[PDB]
């Protein structure tokens, strides 16, 4: 157990408070659809035309 | 970690030297210097 915990390096810290690190996601995404309407305003259902 | 420096010269191989450099760019405290943010506010 001493050899396993000696295989990791050591970072000093300035204070005795909590410490963070920022994790990042990407800027590219896709957006789900909610509804869809035609020109006159009625919602496009599943059994509708083109 | 930073590897063993007490080796013969033949065991100071290419991968031994590369693990000293790889330790350095994993990422400071000095007993006679200020912190880096203390100096940069002075500049």
């Amino acid at each position: 157990l001493d050899t396993f915990l000696n295989s990791f390096p050591t970072r000093e810290f300035e204070d005795d408070n909590e410490y963070y690190w920022d994790v990042i996601g990407s800027s590219r995404r896709n957006i789900p659809l909610v509804e869809a309407r035609d020109e006159n305003g009625v919602v496009v259902a599943a059994n509708a035309a083109n | 970690n930073f590897p063993r420096q007490m080796l013969p010269f033949s065991k100071k191989t290419k991968q031994w030297r590369k693990d000293c450099l790889l330790w350095a760019n994993q990422k400071n405290y000095s007993l006679v210097r200020k912190s880096v943010i203390h100096k940069k506010i002075n500049y």
